[PDB]
């Protein structure tokens, strides 16, 4: 799970480091710590580059909406000149 | 916004360090990060993975939207056709 697992990861994280650094008890020896802190950054990294087909897709989709608000715009754009017209020869 | 949390994480990645008044300062920004990763994830926009929506969704928004664009570019030839006229 790219997202869920993701910010699971994350959760995960800050405790093993709110321990290592001593804000929560933990045995002195303490490297497993120091060991989950990287494969835990691992997995994010890695977790977060599978994701960027999903955020590409949604930038042709904002690219996509762009381009249809703005050419409805333009039409727009047009009815509002016709009535101004209808305007200037009627009033 | 995926930039920003590529860039975010890679910072975070290369945080941590020493202890003492440093040792807080260093775990400080640390927490911070955090959130602010949590939050560009949160507004990442509805890609694939249930962020924003699935890929199957974002297929689908992708073709209705090329098939509005075909429509909206039709109804934009007939308006400028009649402006010109």
């Amino acid at each position: 799970l790219s997202k869920v697992q993701l910010y699971e990861d994350l959760c995960r994280y800050e405790d093993t480091l709110s321990k290592l650094v001593e804000s929560v008890d933990r045995f002195k020896p303490n490297l497993d710590i120091a060991k989950d802190l990287i494969r835990t950054d691992e997995a994010l990294f890695e977790n977060v580059k599978l994701l960027a087909e999903y955020d590409n897709i949604y930038r042709n989709l904002q690219k996509i909406d762009k381009d249809s608000e703005e050419l409805d715009s333009k039409t727009r754009k047009i009815l509002e000149i016709l009535n101004e017209c209808h305007d200037e020869l009627k009033a | 916004f995926i930039p920003h949390i590529f860039y975010s994480l890679h910072q975070i990645r290369k945080d941590p360090n020493n202890l003492s008044n440093q040792l807080e300062t260093l775990t400080g920004s640390i927490r911070h990060r955090l959130k602010l990763c949590k939050s560009l994830i949160s507004e990442n926009e509805d890609t694939k993975d249930l962020l924003s929506k699935s890929p199957s969704e974002w297929q689908d928004i992708i073709h209705q939207r090329e098939q509005e664009l075909q429509i909206k570019r039709d109804v934009l030839d007939d308006l400028y056709r009649k402006l010109q006229r």
